[PDB]
């Protein structure tokens, strides 16, 4: 393995692979943990770099090579002994994981020899590694579900302590299975996530969710509004967009699974982010967050506002993604406006009616399209036909800089006197990006939402919003850097502060 | 007593009295500034408020001095001219001032205490009026104006012409100058606090002017509109209303040469040969006839009305192709001071490079594949620019992947990171094979470059990293495939002659011919990140047929993918290449931060990419190709005609050809335009039936009208004035070479060289201990004048100036130059030499031509005349050479040629190029260095861009001042020289012993002095000047020569004439007598070619056999730019006697000295014949060596 599995146990025990106790597939672990002493020794010995490593991997993966001046061949005999003291048949490949945390964990004497190597790769599809390989079989014990229908004492099956390990997906407490139904000395994997397989309107759909099945007070059968907010700040759905999700969707299944380990560019430019919010020598640090119209952006971002006041002690501000539009519809026949943050801030109320809308309904009126079967019914010829149109009344406030246009607009908003430091500013396509604020940092967003099902769900807008979310995806390609919201809350958990 | 009244101002010869004045008078203006202050401020002199007199064309022209009360009584500092954002974070947005206002000096006052956002405010805009202003290339701004008004007063003879009555009323305040500038603080220290804050880019502005009447562009009355415009654009900001006026003040040639009617003009084939001329018709079309509406309502509302009068004057006079040159020329020199234009980076950094919107917005295609992150694998356009862009780009895709297929990428960045091993190859198992790099790349953030140019707003161009770039080291590798696949861009080397023109001097003398260029420079604000996806395209599409395995941290695995129309998540085989591919578009951050003094950290709005590296020239090499050759490919899709030939895309410029039916050309002209409308770029082509525009050049039915005002000699960007006289005399030749045919007169330039030289580049300063001082001045002070100063007792040592002697510009091998006739004994003078004369050894024949060469092979005589030596100063000058005193130059230093390319986009593609051979040769030359025969690093390939890249990533002053240490050895030195020097002579000087007799025959010129006789290829060959008869008796160019040269250049980056003086050679000849096994190691070390080491082999083999023999001799391709390299179109001009044929062979030797010898004298050249005369020691000399000991590099 790349990664030594007898030091660093409690890292296998996360992806449920617990060890077999300590058969010729047994001798060759310790012999591994000796050759990974002996390679960090060596490695260490000589300011970190080990000095051939070409005849290492030769050494350690292929075990065709034998050497018999004090700093260059020493080691190389040191190694040779204590490989043909194994008397094995042949070498031992080495063994990666797909998963990036595994690869970003893999020492660097394992790095220097992963170039003159052809490791092995072992897929993962949810996260946790398949345990149907050969290596994983042989030196890891297997799993064994218990259900709700299979749950039996373990002298139904053949199971022993020393080779199978007990994974309790029937719903109950582990101490109740393990004293009243004899499994005292079988080891359970632990879990502490949460994996639900929803209906949809085109299928089955399944979610990945990083609270446990205790704190997700969700069981079979459950609404999809039910615990709304909890399944939208810490959910993924693992099949293809367009999925099935709707307000009517019921649960099929919930287990509990492998918690989602966030991705490290996500909370690189989040952290890239955190460093202007931290910084004294940067006057306004400033983050755009770029998603789909109708991903229920605004109630994860006005809570991630909170949790970044709370934990910074300055004050953060929010402008929502439809300001520019609630202020424009006020402000359009204003010789001189009024550019202050609590007046923009109290026009985003949601009863105010954006330009956007008006002129994009009006859009709508003049091809005679007022129902959303009407609008579900037209060619994709028509449909690109009347984006064009709307592109036209978009470049319009885009296209320079004058009193009422939407780059003087977030200008004078961020370069105010009376607005916050730091500001969170959402957008809706990447065409904005000239006009929105002077950010080095901007981020994608993706919840857990069929955009064109919610805007097709709801009832007071309807056709122009999904007209305009048409609109808007056309015009936004994911081109910046996608993050999720359970990985904008780790960023704040896993960044010092003070 | 004056320059005007002198013996050389009166006759311009060198007499024994004439050069003693003239050195004299120079030396006086060069050391005292108060014979400067008198010189230029004089009390005898008589103002001029009207003047008369003739314009370029001969037209008599009237012009009043008018200098503006907002200049002589300047307004107080207004702190509203650089108002700030009510957050105090950065400027206001919409500021109409990003340079200096004109106001009083002393009243930028900042009262705020320290550590203030007005105080850090008021300090970086003292720092703008005091420190951005010191840019001069030799010496004191004064002292560079003094050698303008001192060329001026001995070529015109009188003290009454206009310019000197503008410094006069402009700088003269009070007895002292108003302003200094001071080398220890770097900075401008003003004397007169009532002043302007402009005069010191006035002073440069008042030199750029003078410059341009000696070059014959200006004359005294245009100087007078000229100034006039110049201070009427300083109220209240100079540079703004330059850059408002600039392109408008300029447009109006295409109505000049509409109203012009026919042209007769040279035809050139493709061969760059003037094969005929032809009386064309030069009436423009109805929608080129369009434009001149809005051009004249533009100009009349715009531009000053003395300015305006002048174009309007120009448009109606004009009766000939010449004439609207001249007027052309007038109008760009009126509109130019050659200054480089420089301000607080954050001032004009919003303008620079804020993104913009312009026309249309780009929409996406669709992704067909897709990351489990829903990042897109391959996609797709619906219809629309990135469907046409990808019609013709998708044809390159499964070729382009077989390229790519075939090269290592670890190797490739491992070469990246040792020329910009096995410790490098564990830092890079440590840094390059983790998923933390990316997570540090996509962290770090982008710095801000930026880089100053003339008569152009600060450029910001992208640096070289190594976070940030290693994400789109891959995208760069599939996108440069596609040089080697088409024709669409011009990437290759540059010849520097007229060679490097031919194409485009072949199209504009082709029938039935419209011509569009598009200025394209702010494209890369225009470019948005939806813009970028019709790249991610094509990249991704040839990544998918790509087959790497690792490309770390990445590498080929069964990775999940969703796809179209499947509802759950497939399973392929991604590899390394569309991993990295993959996530560097779908993770993309474009903005660059500046940290700036006053605000801090100034971010930009996400958008906009600076274009100066490879890997984004390439996007915008290959966006533009595609889009533009799809275009043509949908024509034909529709059924129309696709007329367009050919497609440059130039560093700055896209280049059509269009040639058919004018519907056709207008069509497809007309959807060019739209489609770039539609892409979301706002550019205007400049259509015409004749002319075609560039950057640097402008090439009108077939000839060449060349940009003078954009060679500086006087300002400088990078602020290195040092006092190093031969790094200095060698870019002062480099400049006067390179404006040699953009000017209308060299005489003038040859003048104004000679005087800045002479005034601006003499004195020198070293240091000597204090108990060698006074016998070192005894010593030096026989040949030499030179300025003892005070002896100070806390100290070690002490200072003392050494000007040189005025003969030092014209020697061998310390400054080199083109003189003047020098008198002889006889009464008979020198040849004046041109500026076609070649340097090198070829300078040490004027010590033999004062010798009298003619009484040399009379009386048979070979030593030398050494009395007039001495009398004129030769002797001190080549003492001072052989002393060494003086600062040396490297190699690299020498490559630097200082010379303008046509082309940016092959030195965008130059850096981050050729990794394996530069790599190759650093291997080369470190093992060879480990077995014992080490190499200088200047002869090493990859070292002289090593140099510029680890250079700037340097904050280090590098202006220290320069003191030469004369300490007890090198005293001894100069005792051992100066008690006994007389001048030695090599024997291979019996080279330079030969006579041309004038034969009483005239010579037949060639038959294109015909065709070049109407309408002029250049502003020097005029009919009947030096140019034309140059190109009437040596017609050029040799494309067979030239085109071996970029052969041999393609690999060492550079082309080098041989010699035997050069390091390289002599290098290579001590590893060829001790260790020849070593010859291959040292070839692939330097980088040669199997030609190159052909000729080394011959050459190590003569040089052992003979020594140094060769006549060597340095002509640059920009002096010779439209006539020939090749000596052997001299043969047909000198007779050859029939006694010489007899004793020797070496006829090409006699071809050069033939050569040379007309290229020197073409000013004197009626068309007589010539007649060889040689010594008998030179032919004793020739008859003990093979013709091809003294000419390697030639073929016999
Ligand atoms: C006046 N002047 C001088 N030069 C040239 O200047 C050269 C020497 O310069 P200077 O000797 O003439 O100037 P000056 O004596 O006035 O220098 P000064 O004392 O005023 O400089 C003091 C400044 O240095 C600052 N400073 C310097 N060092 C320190 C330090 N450790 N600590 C604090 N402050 C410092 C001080 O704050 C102060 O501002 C001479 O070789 C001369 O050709 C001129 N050239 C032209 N063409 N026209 C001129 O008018 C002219």
């Amino acid at each position: 393995f790349a990664i030594d599995p007898l030091k660093h146990s409690k890292l296998y025990e996360e992806y449920g692979l617990y060890l077999r106790p300590h058969a010729p597939t047994i001798r060759s672990i310790k012999y591994a943990s000796l050759i990974h002493s002996m390679l960090a020794k060596h490695a260490a010995r000589h300011n970190g770099t080990l000095i051939n490593p070409r005849m290492y991997a030769d050494m350690i993966t292929l075990g065709n090579t034998k050497v018999t001046d004090i700093v260059t061949y020493k080691a190389l005999t040191e190694m040779s002994t204590l490989i043909e003291s194994f008397r094995l048949p042949s070498g031992l490949a080495l063994i990666i994981f797909d998963d990036e945390k595994y690869q970003s964990l893999i020492p660097n004497y394992i790095n220097q020899l992963i170039a003159y190597t052809q490791p092995h790769i072992i897929p993962t599809w949810q996260g946790i590694a398949d345990f149907s390989d050969t290596y994983l079989r042989s030196y890891f014990k297997r799993p064994f579900e218990l259900t709700a229908s299979n749950l039996a004492a373990p002298q139904k099956y053949n199971l022993s302590p020393m080779t199978r390990s007990i994974f309790n997906n029937t719903g109950r407490e582990d101490a109740v299975i393990r004293k009243l139904y004899g499994y005292g000395e079988y080891v359970f994997i632990r879990y502490e996530g949460c994996l639900i397989t929803w209906t949809g309107i085109y299928g089955e759909v399944t979610m990945m969710v990083n609270l446990s099945k205790r704190d997700l007070g969700l069981d079979v059968g459950d609404d999809y509004l039910k615990e709304y907010k909890k399944l939208l700040f810490y959910g993924v759905i693992t099949d293809a967009i367009p999925s099935g999700i709707s307000a009517r969707s019921t649960i099929m299944k919930i287990s509990p699974h492998k918690m989602m380990n966030p991705s490290g560019g996500a909370l690189a430019v989040l952290s890239k982010f955190l460093e202007a919010v931290v910084s004294t020598n940067v006057i306004n640090a400033t983050l755009v967050v770029y998603a789909e119209k109708g991903a229920g952006k605004t109630s994860f971002l006005s809570t991630y506002a909170e949790q970044l006041s709370l934990a910074s002690g300055q004050v953060v501000g929010h402008l929502s993604s439809d300001a520019y539009g609630r202020w424009l519809a006020k402000n359009k026949d204003v010789e001189e406006p009024s550019f202050a943050y609590d007046y923009v801030l109290s026009l985003d109320t949601d009863d105010n009616e954006s330009y956007y809308e008006q002129k994009a309904s009006e859009l709508l009126i003049s091809h005679g399209i007022s129902e959303v079967a009407q609008y579900e019914l037209l060619s994709v010829r028509k449909k690109i036909k009347m984006m064009d149109e709307m592109n036209e009344v978009l470049i319009a406030q885009l296209e320079n800089a004058d009193t009422h246009s939407e780059r003087n607009f977030y200008y004078m908003v961020s370069t105010g006197k009376t607005t916050p430091r730091t500001l969170i500013v959402e957008g809706h396509f990447n065409a904005q990006d000239a006009t929105i604020a002077r950010t080095d940092t901007t981020v994608l967003l993706r919840t857990i939402n069929d955009t064109t099902q919610a805007m097709r769900d709801r009832q007071r807008g309807g056709v122009v919003q999904l007209f305009l979310r048409d609109t808007y995806y056309r015009l936004l390609p994911a081109l910046h850097t996608t993050v999720y919201p359970f990985e904008m809350l780790e960023s704040i958990r896993r960044w010092k502060w003070v | 007593t004056e320059l005007y009244n002198t013996i050389f101002s009166e006759t311009r010869k060198f007499t024994r009295e004439s050069f003693k004045e003239i050195e004299h008078l120079t030396a006086k203006l060069a050391n005292d500034r108060v014979a400067r202050h008198d010189f230029l401020f004089n009390n005898s002199i008589a103002l001029i408020s009207d003047y008369s007199g003739e314009d370029s064309n001969g037209n008599q022209l009237q012009a009043t001095v008018t200098i503006p009360n907002e200049i002589t009584n300047p307004k107080e500092y207004d702190p509203s001219d650089y108002p700030l954002a009510e957050d105090e974070s950065f400027f206001k947005q919409g500021h109409k001032y990003d340079y200096l206002v004109t106001f009083r000096a002393g009243s930028l006052t900042n009262t705020y205490e320290p550590k203030t956002k007005m105080y850090k405010l008021h300090a970086a805009l003292d720092k703008l009026m005091h420190v951005k202003q010191r840019k001069s290339r030799f010496a004191d701004l004064w002292r560079e104006l003094c050698a303008v008004i001192a060329s001026l007063d001995v070529w015109y003879q009188t003290t009454n012409y206009p310019l000197r009555t503008y410094v006069k009323l402009l700088f003269h305040k009070g007895d002292e100058f108003p302003f200094y500038e001071s080398p220890s603080q770097d900075k401008i220290i003003f004397n007169d606090k009532s002043v302007a804050s402009i005069l010191p880019t006035f002073v440069y502005t008042c030199c750029q002017v003078g410059t341009a009447i000696m070059s014959g562009i200006l004359t005294h009355v245009e100087s007078i509109v000229a100034m006039n415009h110049f201070l009427h654009c300083a109220k209240d900001s100079y540079i703004d209303e330059k850059l408002k006026i600039k392109g408008i003040g300029r447009s109006w040639y295409q109505e000049a040469l509409h109203n012009v009617g026919r042209a007769t003009v040279p035809v050139w084939s493709q061969f760059n040969e003037v094969i005929g001329h032809r009386t064309k018709t030069t009436s423009e079309p109805h929608f080129v006839s369009s434009t001149f509406i809005s051009l004249r309502a533009k100009r009349a509302e715009l531009l000053y009305p003395e300015f305006n009068e002048y174009i309007n004057r120009a448009l109606r006079l004009s009766k000939t192709q010449n004439d609207v040159a001249n007027y052309y020329a007038a109008c760009r020199a009126m509109t130019n001071d050659g200054t480089f234009l420089a301000t607080l980076t954050e001032l004009s950094l919003d303008a620079a490079v804020f993104p913009r919107i312009e026309q249309r917005l780009v929409t996406r295609p669709a992704v067909l594949m897709s990351n489990t992150r829903h990042e897109s694998l391959k996609q797709k356009y619906a219809n629309g620019v990135g469907s046409i862009a990808q019609s013709y780009l998708s044809s390159f895709t499964d070729e382009i992947a077989k390229r790519v297929n075939g090269i290592h990428h670890d190797e490739a960045w491992l070469n990246f990171l040792t020329t910009s091993r096995i410790v490098m190859q564990a830092v890079f198992a440590r840094e390059y094979r983790t998923p933390e790099r990316i997570f540090k790349s996509l962290k770090a953030p982008i710095k801000l470059v930026e880089r100053q140019q003339s008569d152009r707003r600060q450029r910001a161009i992208s640096g070289l990293d190594n976070d940030r770039l290693f994400l789109s080291f891959m995208p760069y590798t599939i996108g440069k495939q596609i040089y080697d696949l088409n024709d669409n861009a011009a990437q290759g080397k540059q010849a520097g002659n007229a060679f490097d023109i031919g194409e485009m001097l072949y199209w504009t003398s082709q029938r039935n011919v419209l011509l569009s260029s598009i200025d394209v420079a702010g494209m890369d604000a225009s470019v948005t990140t939806n813009t970028k996806d019709i790249y991610n395209t094509f990249v991704l599409d040839v990544a998918s047929k790509c087959t790497v395995p690792r490309f770390g941290p990445y590498y080929a695995k069964n990775m999940e993918v969703f796809e179209v129309g499947k509802r759950q998540s497939q399973v392929k085989y991604v590899n390394a290449a569309w991993q990295a591919c993959a996530l560097e578009a779908a993770n993309s951050q474009t903005s660059t931060s500046y940290e700036s003094e006053i605000f801090g950290q100034v971010k930009n709005a996400e958008g906009t990419y600076p274009s100066g590296r490879a890997d984004t020239s390439t996007h915008h090499t290959v966006l533009l190709q595609g889009l533009v050759r799809g275009n043509e490919l949908k024509r034909a899709s529709d059924g129309k005609n696709s007329c367009l030939t050919t497609i440059k895309i130039l560093g700055d410029d896209i280049m059509e050809i269009f040639q058919g039916n004018e519907n056709d050309t207008h069509d497809h002209a007309v959807s060019n335009a739209s489609i770039l409308n539609e892409s979301g770029f706002a550019t205007t082509a400049e259509l015409s039936q004749n002319s075609i525009v560039l950057l640097q050049q402008l090439v009108v039915n077939g000839t060449f009208w060349g940009f003078a005002d954009r060679i500086s000699l006087w300002t400088r960007e990078d602020t290195k004035d040092i006092g190093r006289l031969n790094l200095a005399m060698m870019e002062l030749n480099a400049l006067i070479d390179d404006l040699l045919f953009r000017v209308r007169r060299p005489e003038g330039l040859k003048m104004l060289g000679f005087f800045c030289g002479a005034i601006c580049l003499r004195r020198f300063t070293l240091s000597v201990d204090n108990k060698l001082y006074d016998s070192t001045y005894n010593n030096l002070s026989k040949y030499m004048t030179l300025v003892k100063y005070d002896k100070n007792p806390d100290f070690d040592s002490t200072l003392m100036s050494l000007i040189l002697p005025l003969a030092w510009l014209f020697m061998p091998r310390g400054g080199e130059y083109p003189a003047y006739p020098f008198e002889r004994r006889d009464g008979t003078f020198t040849e004046d030499e041109s500026m076609f004369t070649a340097r090198g050894a070829y300078k040490r024949r004027l010590l033999y031509d004062v010798s009298n060469i003619r009484e040399m092979i009379q009386q048979n005589s070979m030593v030398l005349d050494d009395d007039l030596l001495h009398e004129y100063g030769f002797t001190g000058a080549l003492l001072l050479i052989d002393l060494n005193i003086l600062d040396l130059i490297d190699e690299v230093k020498k490559e630097d040629i200082s010379p303008v390319k046509v082309n940016e986009l092959a030195t965008s593609l130059e850096q981050l190029g050729k990794l394996g051979e530069r790599e190759k040769s650093r291997r080369a030359a470190s093992d060879l260095k480990i077995r014992g025969h080490a190499l200088s690093n200047d002869i090493v390939y990859g070292y002289g861009l090593q140099e510029k890249i680890q250079k700037s990533a340097m904050a280090t002053k590098e202006t220290t001042v320069q003191s030469k240490r004369v300490s007890s050895r090198l005293h001894e030195v100069i005792v051992a020289k100066t008690r006994d020097y007389k001048i030695p002579t090599m024997p291979a000087d019996a080279l330079h012993l030969y006579e041309f007799e004038v034969e009483d025959v005239t010579v037949d010129l060639l038959p294109h002095a015909k065709h070049t006789s109407y309408s002029n290829l250049a502003y020097n060959m005029s009919f009947g000047s030096d140019g034309w008869f140059a190109f009437a008796l040596l017609g050029g160019l040799d494309r067979s020569a030239n085109l071996l040269r970029l052969d041999v250049a393609s690999i060492r980056g550079n082309y080098h004439k041989f010699s035997y003086d050069d390091p390289v050679f002599k290098q290579g000849y001590k590893i060829y007598k001790s260790d020849a096994t070593l010859l291959n190691d040292f070839f692939v070390a330097i980088s040669a070619g199997p030609k190159e080491q052909g000729i080394l082999l011959r050459a190590f083999a003569y040089y052992s056999l003979y020594g140094n023999v060769e006549y060597h001799y340095v002509l640059s391709p920009r002096q010779l730019f439209f006539l020939s390299d090749n000596p052997v179109s001299a043969e047909r001009l000198v007779r050859i006697p029939p006694s010489y044929y007899v004793s020797t062979q070496c006829r090409a030797l006699y071809n050069i000295f033939s050569y040379l010898h007309i290229l020197r004298s073409i000013t004197s050249n009626q068309g007589k014949r010539l007649g060889m005369v040689l010594h008998p020691g030179l032919i004793a000399y020739v008859r003990g060596t093979s013709q091809g000991a003294i000419l390697p590099e030639a073929d016999n």
